[PDB]
């Protein structure tokens, strides 16, 4: 499906996890911030492409990256 | 089961549960008495699919429209009918 | 219980959120960061629901924004009235009202603009207006302009007594909820009080004004010695004269013999010879009958003298096995949500609208109104675009409240549960129907352009051809054209002069109306009228239905009314939200209202508007090619667009040179409009992003960032000026014809 | 963490049926089935278009999309304050234990879960497209 | 507008006429009429109720044009 | 050919036009430039073109297609 | 607690669709469930032939009432010929949707569930071969239909009001 | 035109046979699984 990366720029803030709509992201441990997390993409297969994790990501330019592609059945968001 | 409660998820019956119903679809043997002449006659479509069928229509296009369109004349067709007035003539004289 | 129920002083009256911009949302209060705020500071500063949840102070606000609006109208018609005092040449167009135009508007010479300033007639110059005030303050019995300047005064007293209201009724006196929520009374009071007696009161005018006046004008008596109207109610005797039955004075009223007021309250129909209007007797009547109506009907509801209807015992007790509760849970809706009485009476209106403007041509109700074919083409035009935007606002605020407050709980198996749970089956079969009629009537015109084009005109679907008739208009027609015969006894004309009978009202030497005919070309332009209504029904509808929820995004409700978009995932999210679906079908009813006024253009200037000689020859403006013309798209644009734009393209020179300046005005705003509707948000803010880098080359970078557009805000803007332009492109186009043709 | 097993007894909420509901894509491909465990019969908003009460006690809701899911399922935990598991069932009868995979949702970060598409660097540190010509590999995939 | 320009011009040139480009080019109605609204009367007359010449085809094109033109949008 | 033996006054035909579709109207409207049927009228300068070249008749012009298409080939 | 016509497809309330009396009244049912396309147990080449029969029948007419040659003495022959050369060009369209859609050797896919639960046999129609006797069937019978509407039309000339 | 018939044969040719078996092929060809 669509190819979702996160970097090393991220705060572990977990706004990018709560906007998901079809649960991709997940929260991680981590140790190059305060908040001792980061974000990860470990199920990109069920991603939909809306970027609403883009959206919900605080820092100057993104720490998740929404890069779509191939559009599968799941991509499309097809019920039939 | 699908029918016993309120409950409407079966993997044991999942046509039920997925709604892959026959709703019109009646298998009912005994629909016709006399048909061995359409059997007969019909061989040339049936369980040819690619080979005899599609091949005998695209001749049998081909060859009807090329005869109709050679052989139609001139009252059916305008455009063969030919024009019957004086040239109308264009402006500057030019013709 | 029915009780009234106020706030003392609720709000100080302060400047002080004045110098305070966005007070009235939270997020706007903080301050200008980026241009959008401006932007947003004029988006939401009337949508109350967003400012706070409480149902009072929204009820409060509404009601002073009405009060507002009311002193706006108020100041409006006192400019009205002012203009046709001073500015106008009503008293001459009285004196001759056939062979002069009405003028109520005189330019100043500033830069030329003087030559706007045409020669009207009765020794005046000044703009030709097309409103229709004066056969208006005709029919009203205005015969000075003393009354014209008095009823200005008043409209101003009026608009400072409104204004003062509004501000009474937030600041000092606010109403709380319950008063309100008070619907049976608001129901009541606004039928028995309101158009009741409202309706009474005109009758009264008319019995006692309008009628003596208008029938001492139709006689041909100068207006100067025409007595005033308290001169008639005072000198009884002298308004007896013209209708004997008032020497009875009110003994036939209470003792039930009305049949002896047939003098001045009859059921003639049709028009009146003289002026080509209705007859003012068969008006007086008329309201009366409605003021006794409204009286009756407004005493239906329950208030606190028991005797009435309770609304919502009313609606939970119709429901059937088809439905489920039914009308249960609807009363809660309309009594807790301004945004759905907002569309229900938003739909009633535009229809309404629609219905006077249908109405008012086939009756025309003033004298000298129906030859005055600029005052015709220009209130049926404006009152078609009026009830279109109205209609469209409906669909809007339906949804709306679909998105916001739209509960689920209390709303269970009721029909809008129903509705929403069969969305499907109904766009489904929207969009069919919206296929095949589009198919139908368009695909039966290109066939049209092509046999015509391919010079085969006997396969054309024509009256020469192919014959498409409308048989069951034309059998409404005949039923209409004998009902006094048969049908409404009590009936000495029919309804309209356009049902049929072969009578034509020729005031002048024009033509006021006549039998219509239907035919072929009819047919196809009232089924291309189904198609176009159809279309942007389904638009509508189908933006009100999926505004929660759809296969696609499940948690649209979540989302808002107003986004752009969801993001480019599931192929594409782009216009789902309903305030796109209304950014749709405010160009589908534009095409919808724009092809209704061009077909009512051709067909009265083709078969009804003309000349009639003494001989008794009709010829008609355009010569009565609407019969074989409009059947093909070619015809269309060449004996419709191309013939009748001949003269706003030839104005420049003359008077009418306004109506080619803003024919092309509104050509280069449509064209503007494009642009926004075309592009896109990313490309202008990479170009502002430049531009700020030229600025702050020069440190004159602003500190308020400039930003772009918004997605929603682009397709704002591109919808308004498409519109704009369009619509002023046909308002130039008809003035300019109809001026120069009549 | 062991993921729990779908029950086939679990009564449905009382819904009176809509046209937005399980298509031919479920019974070729794949659909999606909820359960929840309720306090009581309460009324909410099927995500298919409707409304529905959820019955006292456990629940099992077949859905066409995993986006319904999340979104039911979002409305269940910020509004009724109720745990929520969905699966993927494929017409084979397989099924897919999905949400939870590890029992704690996403929003809390958990012991145990392995860093997928993490990029060790800066976001504007990519290498160029010309740089990686001809080679069938992404930027962002370094 | 290039197009345009060069047909007007040659329009006027070819007819001996050039006074109509010269005085009318300067303002945006003369290009509307004397241009757009002149030279489409024998288009626009291609087919009509009373028959058909040999611009039919050329009007069927404009009309054609104009179509894809709003399918476009 | 006739074209070539008076140019400005005989318009150049592109091809003949077999249209089912046509009425007789439209058979008499096509039929220019001399010809017995409908036929387009060219306006690619293609005949003005070959007369300056050197080509002036009919087996000259097939030469030259039967040429081309041994070059395309 | 009211009767409550409108129920959920087959009782199942997730489910796309509902049970209407457009959908399953008896009546409306039991015309559905006869007709040819709906005979499962039926083989698809006589199914074809009724089909296309019907289909060409009815197409007669449209063609030979409103064809470029209504006006001419060979209007009859003109429409028959033109209902033909759909019903012919509707027979391509069969053969390259069994083409594309089904394969050879492959089980169908139709549905072998009724309402009730019965668990018939899977319709036949939807196979390759299947698909392969249908199509011949329906040119089969189309051409028959398109010849028995212009003979009793024209060869036999019945009396009709329009025509 | 030295061949009167010859228009009459190609143009219902390249205009509907043409059309048809291309068509035909091209749905064919992308309707296909392998
Ligand atoms: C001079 C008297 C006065 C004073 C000092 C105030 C003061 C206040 N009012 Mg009150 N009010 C008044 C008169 C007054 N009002 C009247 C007469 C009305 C009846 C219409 C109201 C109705 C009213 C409501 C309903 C509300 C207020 C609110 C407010 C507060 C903020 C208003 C603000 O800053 O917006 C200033 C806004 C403007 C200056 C815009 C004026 C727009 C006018 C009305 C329409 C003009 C239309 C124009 C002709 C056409 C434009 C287009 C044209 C150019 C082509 C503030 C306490 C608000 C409040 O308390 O916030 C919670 C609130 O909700 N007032
Ligand atoms: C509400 C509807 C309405 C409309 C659309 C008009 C429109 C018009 N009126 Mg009418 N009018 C109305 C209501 C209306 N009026 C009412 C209710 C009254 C009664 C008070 C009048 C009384 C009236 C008179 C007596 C006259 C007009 C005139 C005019 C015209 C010119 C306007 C003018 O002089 O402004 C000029 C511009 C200004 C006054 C603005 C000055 C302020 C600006 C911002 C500059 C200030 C700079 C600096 C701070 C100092 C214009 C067609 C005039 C006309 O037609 O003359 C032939 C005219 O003489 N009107
Ligand atoms: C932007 C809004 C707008 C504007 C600028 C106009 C402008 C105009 N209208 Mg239109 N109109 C509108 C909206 C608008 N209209 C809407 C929404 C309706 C539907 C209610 C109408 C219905 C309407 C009628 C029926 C008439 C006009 C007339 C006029 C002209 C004004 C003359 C006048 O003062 O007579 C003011 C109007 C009257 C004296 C007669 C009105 C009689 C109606 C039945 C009374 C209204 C009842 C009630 C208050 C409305 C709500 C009903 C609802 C509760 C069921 C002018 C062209 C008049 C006209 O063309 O004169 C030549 C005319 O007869 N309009
Ligand atoms: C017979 C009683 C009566 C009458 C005549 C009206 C008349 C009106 N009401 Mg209603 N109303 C009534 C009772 C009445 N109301 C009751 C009992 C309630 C409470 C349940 C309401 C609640 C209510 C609301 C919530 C709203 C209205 C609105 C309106 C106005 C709509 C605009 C319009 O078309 O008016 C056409 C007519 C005119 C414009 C004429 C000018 C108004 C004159 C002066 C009549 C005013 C009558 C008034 C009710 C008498 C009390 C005021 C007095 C103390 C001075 C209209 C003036 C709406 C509005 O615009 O508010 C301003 C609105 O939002 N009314
Ligand atoms: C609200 C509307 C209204 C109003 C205020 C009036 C007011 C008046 N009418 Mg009128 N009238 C009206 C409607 C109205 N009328 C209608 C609808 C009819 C038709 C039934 C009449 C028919 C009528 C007659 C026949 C007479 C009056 C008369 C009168 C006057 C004396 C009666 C009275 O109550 O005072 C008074 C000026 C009387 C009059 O003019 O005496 C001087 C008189 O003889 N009226
Ligand atoms: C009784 C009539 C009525 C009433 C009371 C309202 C009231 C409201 N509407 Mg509704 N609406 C109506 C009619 C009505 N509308 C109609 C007829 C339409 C169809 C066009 C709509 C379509 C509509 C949409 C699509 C939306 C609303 C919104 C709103 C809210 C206003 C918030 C806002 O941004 O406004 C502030 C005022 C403006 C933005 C107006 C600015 C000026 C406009 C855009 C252009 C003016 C054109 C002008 C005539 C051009 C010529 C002059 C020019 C040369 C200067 C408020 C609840 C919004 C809302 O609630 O959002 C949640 C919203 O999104 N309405
Ligand atoms: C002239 C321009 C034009 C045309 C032709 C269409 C055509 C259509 N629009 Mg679009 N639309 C346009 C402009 C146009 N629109 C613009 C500018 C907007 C912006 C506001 C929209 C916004 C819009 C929306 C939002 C919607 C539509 C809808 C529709 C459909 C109407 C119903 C239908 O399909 O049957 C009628 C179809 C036609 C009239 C198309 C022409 C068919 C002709 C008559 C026959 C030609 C066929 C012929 C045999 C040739 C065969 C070719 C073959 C050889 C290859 C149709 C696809 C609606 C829809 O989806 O349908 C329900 C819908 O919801 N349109
Ligand atoms: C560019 C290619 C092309 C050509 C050569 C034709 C040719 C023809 N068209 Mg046109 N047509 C075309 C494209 C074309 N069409 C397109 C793109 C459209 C869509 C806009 C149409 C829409 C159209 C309509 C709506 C109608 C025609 C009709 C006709 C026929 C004229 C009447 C006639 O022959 O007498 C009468 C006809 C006959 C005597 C015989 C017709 C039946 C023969 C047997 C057809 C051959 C069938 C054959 C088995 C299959 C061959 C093709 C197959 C391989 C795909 C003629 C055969 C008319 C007609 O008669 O339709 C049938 C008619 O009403 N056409
Ligand atoms: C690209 C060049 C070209 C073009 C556009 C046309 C166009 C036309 N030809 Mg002509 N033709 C050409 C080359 C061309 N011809 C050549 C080289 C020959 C010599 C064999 C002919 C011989 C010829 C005859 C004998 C007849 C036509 C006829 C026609 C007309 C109907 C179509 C038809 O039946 O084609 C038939 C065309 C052929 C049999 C020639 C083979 C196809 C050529 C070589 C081009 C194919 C490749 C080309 C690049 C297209 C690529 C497809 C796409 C990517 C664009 C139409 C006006 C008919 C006519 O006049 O009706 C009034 C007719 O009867 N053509
Ligand atoms: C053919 C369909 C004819 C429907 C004729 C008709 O009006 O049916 C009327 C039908 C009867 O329901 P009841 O009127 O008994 O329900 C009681 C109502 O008072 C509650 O609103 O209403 C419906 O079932 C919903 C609309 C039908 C679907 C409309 C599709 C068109």
């Amino acid at each position: 499906a669509h190819s979702v990366k996160i970097y090393d720029t991220c705060i572990g803030c977990t706004q990018c996890v709560r906007a998901c709509p079809t649960d991709v992201l997940e929260m991680v441990p981590w140790d190059g911030c305060k908040a001792s997390q980061i974000a990860s993409a470990p199920r990109t297969e069920d991603c939909v492409g809306c970027k609403r994790c883009e959206s919900a990501c605080p820092t100057d330019f993104l720490s998740v990256r929404v890069y779509l592609g191939a559009e599968t059945t799941r991509s499309m968001g097809l019920a039939y | 089961k699908y029918g016993e409660k309120s409950v409407y998820f079966d993997l044991g019956e999942i046509d039920n549960t997925t709604g892959n119903w026959d709703l019109y679809g009646n298998d009912d043997p005994n629909r016709y008495n006399g048909f061995q002449n359409k059997f007969f006659e019909t061989f040339a479509g049936a369980f040819t699919k690619r080979g005899l069928l599609l091949k005998f229509l695209v001749l049998g296009g081909a060859t009807t429209i090329g005869y109709l369109g050679s052989t139609s004349s001139g009252d059916l067709l305008a455009i063969k009918n030919g024009p019957k007035q004086a040239p109308i003539m264009g402006p500057r004289g030019r013709k | 219980e029915v009780k009234i129920m106020v706030e003392k002083d609720p709000v100080k009256t302060s400047f002080e959120k004045w110098a305070k911009p966005g007070h009235f949302s939270r997020t706007l209060a903080k301050g200008p960061n980026t241009t959008t705020w401006i932007w947003n500071l004029h988006a939401d500063a009337h949508d109350f629901d967003s400012h706070t949840n409480d149902l009072e102070e929204i009820s409060r606000k509404v009601f002073s924004a009405h009060f507002g609006q009311l002193a706006v109208i108020f100041i409006w018609l006192s400019g009205m009235y002012f203009h046709g005092a001073r500015f106008s040449n009503y008293e001459a167009w009285l004196s001759d009202p056939t062979h002069i135009k009405p003028s109520a508007q005189v330019v100043w010479p500033i830069v030329g603009q003087k030559i706007l300033n045409g020669d009207v007639g009765g020794g005046f110059q000044g703009i030709q207006i097309t409103s229709g005030f004066f056969q208006l303050w005709r029919a009203s019995g205005i015969t000075s302009e003393l009354q014209l300047y008095t009823t200005a005064i008043g409209g101003l007293i009026f608009a400072a007594l409104m204004l003062f209201a509004g501000w009474f009724h937030y600041h000092k006196a606010a109403p709380k909820l319950a008063w309100f929520q008070n619907v049976e009374s608001m129901l009541n009071h606004h039928l028995a009080g309101l158009l009741g007696l409202g309706s009474l009161a005109w009758a009264g005018h008319q019995v006692h004004v309008s009628l003596p006046i208008n029938r001492l004008l139709d006689a041909g008596v100068d207006p100067k010695e025409i007595p005033l109207p308290h001169e008639f109610i005072l000198n009884r005797d002298l308004l007896a004269q013209l209708y004997p039955s008032f020497s009875k004075g009110l003994t036939p009223f209470f003792t039930l013999n009305w049949s002896e007021y047939s003098d001045f309250l009859t059921f003639r129909g049709g028009l009146n010879p003289v002026t080509g209007g209705l007859w003012l007797t068969d008006t007086a009547h008329h309201h009366l009958a409605i003021a006794v109506l409204f009286l009756v009907a407004g005493h239906m509801y329950r208030t606190n003298f028991g005797i009435g209807h309770s609304m919502k015992e009313i609606l939970e007790a119709h429901k059937g096995p088809f439905t489920g509760e039914g009308h249960k849970g609807l009363y809660e809706i309309l009594t807790t949500s301004w945004h759905a009485q907002l569309a229900i009476n938003l739909a009633m209106l535009g229809s309404l609208t629609i219905i006077v403007a249908h109405h008012m041509y086939a009756m025309p109700p003033y004298p000298y109104l129906a030859t005055d074919y600029a005052t015709q083409l220009s209130l049926f035009t404006h009152h078609m675009w009026i009830g279109g935007f109205l209609v469209v606002g409906a669909a809007a605020h339906a949804a709306i409240f679909m998105v916001r407050d739209y509960d689920p709980t209390t709303q269970y198996n009721n029909l809008l549960d129903r509705v929403l749970r069969h969305r499907d089956a109904i766009i489904s079969h929207l969009n069919w129907v919206c296929i095949f009629l589009g198919f139908h009537s368009f695909g039966l015109y290109i066939h049209n352009d092509t046999m015509s084009a391919l010079g085969r005109p006997q396969d054309m679907f024509s009256d020469t051809a192919i014959q498409l008739q409308p048989v069951f208009a034309q059998w409404i027609q005949n039923t209409h054209a004998l009902a006094p015969s048969l049908t409404a006894p009590n009936a000495t004309a029919s309804t309209s002069l356009t049902w049929g009978g072969g009578d034509l009202v020729a005031v002048g030497g024009k033509v006021a109306l006549l039998p219509i005919p239907l035919g072929t070309a009819d047919f196809l332009v009232h089924h291309i009228h189904a198609f176009t209504i159809h279309v942007t029904v389904l638009i509508l509808l189908k933006g009100v239905l999926f505004a929660r929820s759809s296969r696609l995004i499940p948690d649209k409700a979540n989302l808002g009314f107003r986004f752009p978009c969801d993001g480019p995932g599931r192929g594409g999210t782009c216009q789902v939200s309903a305030w796109d679906h209304v950014f749709l079908g405010l160009f589908w009813m534009y095409n919808a209202i724009s092809v209704v006024i061009f077909h009512f253009s051709w067909k009265m200037q083709s078969d009804v508007w003309g000349s009639i000689s003494d001989q008794g020859v009709v010829t008609h403006i355009t010569g009565g090619n609407f019969a074989q013309s409009s059947i093909t798209i070619n015809g269309w644009l060449r004996d419709f667009l191309w013939a009748q734009a001949s003269q706003v393209i030839q104005s420049y020179g003359s008077s009418l040179s306004a109506y080619g300046l803003l024919f092309l005005g509104a050509h280069f705003v449509w064209a503007f409009s494009l642009m926004f509707l075309f592009s896109g948000r990313g490309y202008w803010q990479e170009l502002i992003e430049s531009i700020v880098w030229a600025h702050n080359k020069l440190k004159v970078a602003p500190a308020i960032q400039p930003r772009a557009l918004s997605i929603v805000q682009g397709r704002a803007v591109g919808v308004a000026h498409y519109l704009l332009g369009g619509i002023a492109t046909t308002w130039a186009f008809f003035l300019a014809r109809i001026i120069s043709v009549g | 963490f062991t993921p729990p097993t779908l029950n086939a007894d679990t009564p449905a909420p009382i819904f009176g049926g809509s046209t937005g509901g399980l298509l031919r894509k479920a019974q070729v491909e794949e659909f999606y089935v909820i359960t929840w465990e309720s306090p009581k019969e309460q009324i909410f908003e099927m995500p298919t278009g409707g409304a529905a009460i959820m019955r006292s006690g456990p629940n099992l809701l077949k859905l066409a999309r995993k986006e319904q899911c999340l979104a039911l399922g979002a409305r269940l935990r910020t509004k009724f304050k109720i745990q929520y598991q969905f699966y993927r069932v494929f017409p084979n009868g397989e099924v897919q234990y999905l949400h939870p995979k590890d029992g704690v949702y996403p929003e809390k970060v958990n012991a145990g879960r392995t860093a997928v598409g993490v990029n060790n660097r800066s976001i504007g540190q990519n290498a160029n497209p010309a740089e990686l010509k001809f080679a069938h590999k992404q930027a962002y995939d370094l | 507008w290039v197009t345009f320009y060069w047909h007007w011009k040659h329009i006027t040139l070819w007819q001996g006429n050039v006074a109509q480009f010269n005085e009318s080019s300067t303002y945006l109605m003369g290009w509307l009429r004397d241009y757009l609204w002149l030279n489409s009367s024998q288009l626009i007359n291609g087919y009509n109720p009373f028959g058909m010449n040999s611009l039919s085809v050329w009007a069927w094109m404009f009309l054609f044009g104009h179509l894809v033109w709003a399918t476009g949008f | 050919e006739a074209w070539g033996q008076d140019p400005l006054h005989v318009r150049p035909i592109a091809h003949a036009i077999w249209d089912p579709h046509f009425g007789q109207p439209a058979v008499e409207a096509f039929t220019r430039g001399g010809a017995s049927g409908p036929v387009n009228i060219a306006y690619s300068g293609v005949y003005q073109w070959w007369y300056t070249i050197g080509l002036r008749t009919n087996q000259d012009l097939y030469g030259g297609s039967i040429f081309l298409l041994f070059v395309s080939a | 607690e009211k009767y409550q016509v409108i129920e959920p497809l087959n009782g199942d309330p997730f489910i796309g669709g509902f049970e209407t009396p457009v959908t399953s009244s008896p009546l409306i049912a039991w015309y559905l469930s006869n007709l040819p396309a709906y005979r499962t147990a039926v083989a698809p080449l006589l199914r074809g032939v009724e089909i296309g029969l019907a289909h060409g029948y009815l197409l007669v007419g449209p063609f030979v009432l409103a064809g470029p040659l209504r006006n001419s003495a060979v209007r009859g022959e003109a429409g028959s010929l033109a209902a033909a050369g759909l019903v012919t060009i509707l027979t391509m369209c069969l053969t390259i949707y069994g083409i594309a859609s089904f394969k050879e050797g492959e089980a169908s896919k139709a549905p072998s569930l009724t309402l009730t639960g019965r668990q018939k046999e899977a319709d036949k129609l939807q196979t390759a071969e299947g698909w392969a006797s249908f199509t011949g069937g329906w040119f089969f019978g189309g051409l028959s239909g398109v010849a028995w509407a212009y003979f009793l039309l024209y060869v036999i000339n019945l009396p009709y009001p329009v025509k | 035109m030295t061949a009167s018939y010859l228009p009459s044969i190609f143009v219902p040719l390249i205009g509907l046979v043409f059309p048809a078996i291309t068509m035909a092929s091209l749905f064919i060809y992308i309707e296909q699984d392998e």
